[PDB]
């Protein structure tokens, strides 16, 4: 219901806190909630995971750990879950929100979804739009 | 708390605190870490907010 003007970006995205424990969502947009069918309550300080099932790809969903653990960012496909249970394609990228002095603070999380799994050009475009979205929200994060 | 609660009062702190004109991004969100992290202190952290708001205003 009550979103922060952060929130209200028209795009799906979480952001987490690495030193809250399970480096858990503390931000997610309304269109991330209308996508997954989530309520923010339910959601804030839990890990993301929660969005998978039993088709996600485990070696995909151990890229996103090995990047996670490496700040850095990522980008990857995986099958992903509404909370009653309707698979759709997550084009997802990941990429952390760090401070002047570098040091990562947050992470910014994006999510495409379709209903196929994209490849070539398709591919290339949402790659491009979701970087772009991550982007965005890190500036006006950050706007002053 | 064993068991966070996210009442209607923390998340209207969440919108309140966010949108401190004088608080940096890091402050920002640092506030809304607390909060989700201890739900039951949204009062304290509001007024705590406020006073860093009103002690950063641009001159
Ligand atoms: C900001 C952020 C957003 C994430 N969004 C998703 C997502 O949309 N879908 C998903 O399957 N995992 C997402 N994850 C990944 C999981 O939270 C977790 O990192 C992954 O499952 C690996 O950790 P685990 O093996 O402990 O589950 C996100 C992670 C972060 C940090
Ligand atoms: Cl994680
Ligand atoms: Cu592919």
């Amino acid at each position: 219901s009550l979103a922060t003007t952060l929130e209200r970006i028209e795009k799906n995205f979480v952001i987490t806190d690495p030193r809250l424990p399970d480096n858990p969502i503390i931000f997610a947009s309304d269109s991330f909630l209308q996508l997954t069918e989530y309520s923010r309550e339910e959601i804030l300080g839990r890990n993301a995971r929660f969005l998978q099932g039993p088709e996600t790809d485990r070696a995909t969903v151990r890229k996103i750990r090995d990047a996670i653990d490496n700040q850095t960012e990522v980008t990857v496909q995986l099958i992903n879950y509404t909370k009653s249970g309707k698979k759709f394609w997550n084009l997802f990228h990941l990429q952390p929100m760090r401070d002047q002095k570098g040091d990562v603070q947050y992470f910014i999380g994006v999510q495409l979804d379709g209903t196929e799994h994209v490849r070539d050009a398709a591919e290339r475009e949402g790659v491009m739009l979701i970087k772009k979205t991550a982007e965005n929200i890190d500036e006006a994060a950050k706007e002053l | 708390s064993v068991d966070n609660k996210f009442n209607k009062e923390m998340l209207s702190a969440r919108v309140e605190i966010y949108g401190l004109p004088n608080l940096n991004w890091g402050q920002r969100f640092a506030f809304i870490s607390s909060l989700t992290d201890d739900p039951s202190q949204s009062a304290n952290l509001l007024a705590e907010a406020k006073k860093l708001n009103d002690a950063q205003a641009p001159k």
